[PDB]
């Protein structure tokens, strides 16, 4: 016959927002470790009621890049790391404008810059009321790409603070296997990032063993005596022969410029460790790959005067402490990039990752906040008396 | 991989591929993805950039599954890569725009002396290859010099400048008096 | 629904599932039958959310009032369909699309719905006057 | 409305402004789409009122109920007006008497109408038993 309306209350129907959200985070509020003074300050101790009450078959695009709740992650932990880092004097830069004289004259901030520590906290995010935090066990995704048996959460998975490019520390894991992420195969850009389904091991120690501290009128060198690793990497090949078939698989430039984007740049002892381009960084792979064959060696040392990945322009710290560090791990996976180009004939070579925005999002895939939109339309027969 | 280049004063096209050939969602976005243009349906997005003055597209073309996006006026810092992400892939171009000019402004006398200015957008490694009406073949990198010019130089110089694979032609008007 | 709200059905779970937990949440809630110096702000901010859930709840749950059900928690309207809207039948409407990705479909009647409910809410209000005009 | 409440007007504007800011609160609410160590106090202070909101909010928006609209922001009675009462007709009444200064004209009536008004209510309990009296 004919068709009306009804519409009513309640009915799941999570369409798109990406607003505020907050933390859990169970903090000590004892640890004088900045990571809980955070964590506590502006963060709060756990919710211990999760219910992950798995979808049906939904069909949702958890379009990872479209998920501006990883920028806000972003915007926390920049709030979080400058009463976490004190920079003795930031040389930071500006102009106004004025039409080419923009007058971008170097200010210089000065600061008080002590020691305190630093260890990560599985912090999670929760979704407003009316709001719902996807989740997805799936992956994969090709990069966006449903989840069957997931589904919502209350808060959400431990997603930790520290930082690092290509390769993490005291990290994540990677759940099933490892996927990559990306889009069209005519130019490129478009950075590629797995997530390894192992672990790894990565360890720096330096007890004392270099007393004297310069060479000319040593302490900051750093030797990291690491493992031996290449199966994983060996896994990082075939991945890449899956998705750049035909192509032998190299790395092959490590280019170079500021530290921080080639480097295995990581955060302990506040401070990082800076190496070349000589380790680990090489082999090809046609049916093989191009290395070699406990803590055997690898030479990652720290600088003082770093870049900041939040926002452009120098910083300078202090002085670092006499020795024994130790750092460990857990490789969730890797952030690359062909090399590519147009020179190339069948050798084919990844190549590199200081964009956060992606660094913490090898972790949110899944997370796509929405509010409910809990009313609802549907036909029914249902009109009324004239 | 497919770059274009442009000439700061000139336009350029990009180009976005789309085998439903139907008019579907894509969306112009530069490296760490502002919005610049993007197809909302039936409409346009004018992304929240620097470009929120210049960017458009050739717009009958979508109900065709080919979506275009050109640069107006370029000056140096629209070089960028972009991407268009039609359906499920991201193609990705990108845009290494420069411009060039000499020393002399309006005075010129013979046996006397002229320069170059490339300016190029940071990460570019060109070659400047320079002619002129006499076929002084000018070759060097970007400050290109010469220390005779006399009147049978008159006539502008057809300059050049290779920027990864491409090139892009240019006037060094030459008048004297 | 991951939240003191959103409780009446679980996600994925496509409609039919959720309009009928409706009930069972109702009949399962009938019946009834360390501690920090600082653990202060955490229940401070765990106060608020169970404050605003009310408070939305209401805020429309209450403007569900114009839409003649507010406090409620199931309407059935009295407007004509729209095909052009979805063109769905209750078969595949409520066993597919959990709605999440159903309502995607229908993402701009949002407020074509809105209209034409509080449209036949005054509709009902002049028909009521007609009728009052003789006794 | 100067407070989380108060919320479907603006005072000195007169009764027809609040009238319609009504339906705009609920249209403009609809989508959504330092720190001291004693900041504890304050915060503390704080909550009270947004609860007293809720709950005074309810606390006769509850008692609506004998009133037959509880839970939604806009009544219509069922009674027999007294001219005795005000004597004004919509178009000054709404534009006019910036209520504040309006209800002061009727100061009095302020439970003369909630009599009225439970007493209606009951009327229509008697009527519906009347009605049922048979089938
Ligand atoms: C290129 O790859 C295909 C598989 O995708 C393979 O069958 C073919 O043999 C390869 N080319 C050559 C020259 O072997
Ligand atoms: C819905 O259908 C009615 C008649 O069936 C028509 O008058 C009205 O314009 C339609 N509305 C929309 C939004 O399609
Ligand atoms: C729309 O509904 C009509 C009802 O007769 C049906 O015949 C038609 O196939 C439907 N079309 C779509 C696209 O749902
Ligand atoms: C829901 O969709 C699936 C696949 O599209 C189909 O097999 C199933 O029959 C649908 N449900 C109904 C009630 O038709
Ligand atoms: C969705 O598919 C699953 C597959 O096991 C099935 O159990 C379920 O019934 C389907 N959804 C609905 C609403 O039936
Ligand atoms: C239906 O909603 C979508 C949501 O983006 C919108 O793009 C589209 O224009 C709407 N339909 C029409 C006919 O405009
Ligand atoms: C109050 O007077 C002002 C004049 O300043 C006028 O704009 C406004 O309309 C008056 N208030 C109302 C509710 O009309
Ligand atoms: C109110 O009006 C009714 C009839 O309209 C009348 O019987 C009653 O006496 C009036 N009371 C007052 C106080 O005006
Ligand atoms: C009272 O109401 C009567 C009804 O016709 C009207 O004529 C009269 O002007 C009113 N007086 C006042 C003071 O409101
Ligand atoms: C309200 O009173 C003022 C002055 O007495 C008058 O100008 C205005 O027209 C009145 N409102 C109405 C609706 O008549
Ligand atoms: C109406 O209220 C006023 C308030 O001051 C009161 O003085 C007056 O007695 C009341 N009306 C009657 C008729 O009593």
């Amino acid at each position: 016959g004919n068709l009306w309306v009804t519409v009513y209350y309640g009915v799941p129907v999570w369409k798109e927002a990406t607003t505020t959200l907050f933390c859990a985070s169970d903090a000590k509020a004892y640890d004088t470790e900045v990571h809980n003074v955070w964590a506590t300050h502006a963060c709060v101790p756990t919710d211990p009621s999760p219910q992950e009450l798995v979808l049906e078959n939904v069909t949702e695009n958890f379009n990872m890049w479209k998920n501006e709740m990883v920028n806000q992650m972003h915007e926390d932990v920049i709030s979080l790391w400058d009463q976490s880092l004190k920079p003795c004097v930031k040389l930071t830069p500006l102009c106004v404008t004025l039409e080419c004289l923009i007058n971008c004259n170097t200010s210089a901030i000065t600061q008080a810059c002590p020691k305190v520590s630093f260890e990560p906290i599985p912090i999670h995010y929760c979704t407003p009321a009316g709001y719902a935090i996807l989740k997805c066990n799936d992956k994969t995704f090709n990069g966006t790409g449903p989840c069957h048996n997931v589904s919502t959460v209350q808060c959400t998975h431990g997603i930790k603070p520290v930082v690092s490019t290509q390769l993490l520390l005291n990290g994540s894991l990677a759940e099933g296997e490892i996927i990559i992420r990306s889009e069209n195969l005519t130019n490129n850009v478009k950075t590629i990032l797995v997530h390894l389904n192992q672990s790894v091991e990565i360890v720096c120690t330096r007890p004392n063993n270099n007393t004297r501290k310069s060479i000319r009128i040593d302490i900051r060198q750093a030797h990291c005596n690491i493992s031996k690793w290449h199966e994983t990497l060996k896994r990082v090949s075939e991945k890449l022969a899956e998705h750049f078939p035909n192509k032998t698989i190299n790395f092959t430039s490590s280019s170079g410029g500021d530290l921080e984007i080639t480097t295995h740049s990581f955060t302990c002892r506040g401070e990082f460790f800076y190496c070349n381009t000589s380790g680990l960084f090489n082999s090809t792979y046609m049916p093989n790959g191009t290395y070699l064959h406990s803590s055997i060696t690898i030479p990652c040392r720290i600088k003082q005067i770093i870049n900041m990945w939040q926002e452009v322009g120098r910083a300078m710290y202090a002085p670092p402490i006499e020795g024994n560090i130790t750092c460990k791990s857990n490789i969730t996976g890797l952030l690359l990039v062909r090399d590519g180009g147009t020179e190339s004939n069948n050798t084919e070579t990844n190549n590199g990752g200081g964009d956060m925005r992606d660094n913490w999002r090898s972790e949110l895939y899944k997370y796509k906040v929405v509010e409910i939109k809990p009313l609802g339309v549907a036909p029914t027969a249902c009109k009324r008396r004239v | 991989k497919k770059v274009v280049l442009g000439k700061k004063g000139d336009t350029v096209e990009l180009t976005c591929t789309a085998s439903q050939k139907k008019s579907i969602q894509f969306h112009w976005k530069n490296s760490n993805q502002i919005k610049i243009l993007g197809n909302q349906g039936s409409f346009l997005t004018k992304g929240p950039s620097k470009l929120n003055d210049r960017a458009d597209s050739r717009r009958s073309l979508w109900d065709q599954g080919n979506f275009p996006l050109i640069i107006k006026n370029l000056k140096i810092e629209d070089s960028d890569t972009y991407i268009c992400e039609v359906e499920d892939q991201k193609e990705e171009v990108q845009l290494l725009v420069f411009g060039l000019t000499a020393n002399s402004d309006t005075h010129l006398l013979q046996g006397q002396s002229l320069t170059l200015t490339l300016e190029s957008p940071p990460g570019s490694s060109p070659s400047v290859q320079c002619r002129s009406p006499r076929g002084k073949n000018i070759q060097g990198g970007k400050t290109l010099s010469v220390s005779q010019l006399e009147l049978q130089d008159s006539g502008t110089w057809t300059c050049t400048v290779l920027q990864n694979q491409k090139k892009v032609e240019f006037k060094i008007d030459i008048v004297v008096l | 629904g991951a939240v003191f709200l959103g409780f009446l059905g679980v996600a994925g779970s496509t409609m039919g599932a959720a309009s009928m937990t409706l009930t069972v949440q109702a009949r399962q809630l009938l019946s009834g039958i360390q501690h920090l110096l600082q653990l202060t702000v955490w229940g401070i901010k765990q106060l608020q959310t169970r404050v605003l859930a009310i408070e939305r709840y209401l805020k429309d749950q209450q403007l569900l009032g114009i839409w003649g059900c507010s406090g409620k928690l199931i309407c059935c309207t009295a407007v004509p369909w729209n095909s052009s809207w979805s063109n769905k039948s209750q078969k595949e409407i409520w066993d597919n699309m959990t709605w999440m990705q159903w309502d995607k479909e229908i993402s701009n009647y949002t407020n074509t719905i809105y209209k034409l409910l509080e449209d036949s809410q005054n509709q009902q209000e002049s028909n009521e006057k007609d009728l009052l005009a003789l006794d």
